[PDB]
């Protein structure tokens, strides 16, 4: 094990989930919901027919309803719970107000949904794809089609859903057994042209980075790691989207290792997330090792095991700034950078001075003024 | 109204 | 059916 | 064939 003292990160434990009553038997994708640090909502069932609102922001505080609906997730920061029924009715609610933003009934089930922005909810049914402005103030509009699911996304469990600021660039990610193992489909989407690609991927983000050259003006990037479950063998890639041809700088696509040791056969990436403002791209496996890398580059800066109980679901920590994930112990656990340690980590651990000052620059970080 | 959820 | 992520 | 991006 590694000291705290040593690390180029901060990990934390923002809550835990059991430590709250909360049964071992809802410690899963589909009851336990976590669409950001804010909030995690537990669905819970006892006699035929709960909500359980844990507010990672005041204290672990957790508010208790009864509910009709069979699954439920809350907002990325505000007081606002979506709940759907029979997968068709789905009602959207400010519980301060106790206001109805959105009540409608689809005609395809829901079978997966997650934020796409503050203002944005994302959905797929069996075959389609929509997105609503759960703000716009039209409580009784369906959600607009965004596209039809691509066919490499039949048979598959659906389990992430991104977009980009602009909303206009998509990704959803199915997974499904192959080979023993786990693999996994990413259907990209771009909103200006109506097309997709398929690709093959665990996990998927959009983020964007400022280059040299180019202002205050970001470019856009793509992430995404796969394991290829025949040869084993992870890859994380990070790609330009829509370079404005205005901007003097590019983004050279990036490829980089994602490592699995030989006694994790069936491990595979399960999330990713990504500092904007540090350029520090943070993926989880399943089976709980963390893998740090820099986004300009794609370099590899850390990896380590940070729980031995396997993870279910992520979402982004501390204003996107880091990751957090729920364990099958109902651990809701936290990394981000540590702003202190990070610079030093890179200038004596990986000796590397360059890598060093590319990181203290973009982030404003101590540690490489000498 | 109809709602989903006891408010 | 059983939730794959959850295996 | 047409794909948006070189993956």
């Amino acid at each position: 094990a590694m000291a705290m003292s040593d690390l180029p990160i901060e990990f934390t434990e923002l809550v835990d989930l059991m430590s709250l009553g909360i049964s071992p038997q809802f410690l899963d994708f589909r009851s336990t919901t976590f669409e950001s640090d804010h909030f995690v909502t537990v669905r819970e069932t006892k006699d035929g027919t709960s909500v359980a609102i844990v507010d990672l922001a005041k204290g672990n505080e957790v508010t208790r309803k009864n509910m009709g609906g069979d699954s439920a997730i809350m907002h990325p920061s505000q007081m606002v719970i979506s709940v759907r029924a029979n997968g068709t009715i789905v009602q959207i609610f400010n519980l301060e107000t106790k206001s109805k933003l959105k009540s409608f009934t689809l005609d395809e089930p829901v079978i997966f949904w997650r934020w796409l922005s503050e203002t944005t909810l994302g959905f797929v049914t069996a075959r389609s794809i929509l997105t609503s402005n759960v703000f716009d103030g039209n409580v009784n509009a369906k959600p607009q089609l965004l596209t039809l699911r691509h066919a490499n996304l039949n048979n598959t469990q659906i389990i992430n859903f991104v977009a980009n600021k602009n909303l206009d660039w998509f990704a959803v990610v199915g997974i499904l057994q192959e080979n023993g193992r786990i693999a996994g489909r990413i259907q990209l989407f771009s909103k200006q042209r109506n097309i997709s690609q398929a690709i093959d991927g665990h996990v998927a983000i959009f983020t964007n980075i400022l280059l040299e050259g180019n202002g205050s003006t970001p470019v856009q990037v793509f992430v995404t790691g796969n394991r290829n479950a025949t040869t084993g063998a992870g890859e994380l890639r990070i790609i330009e989207i829509d370079h404005d041809a205005s901007l003097p700088s590019q983004y050279q696509k990036e490829t980089t290792d994602i490592f699995f040791p030989p006694d994790a056969t069936n491990d595979f990436p399960i999330a990713v997330q990504v500092s904007e403002k540090y350029g520090i791209i943070y993926l989880l496996t399943k089976y709980g090792f963390i893998h740090l890398y820099e986004l300009e580059t794609g370099t590899n800066l850390f990896v380590n095991r940070i729980t031995a109980e396997s993870v279910f679901t992520a979402a982004p920590y501390n204003h996107e700034n880091g990751i957090a994930c729920i364990n099958k112990k109902g651990q809701v656990l936290a990394v981000e950078i540590s702003t202190s340690q990070i610079v030093p980590y890179i200038l004596n651990k990986l000796s590397n001075v360059a890598l060093a000052l590319i990181v203290a620059t973009r982030g404003g970080l101590p540690g490489a003024d000498d | 109204g109809v709602s989903l959820i006891d408010l």
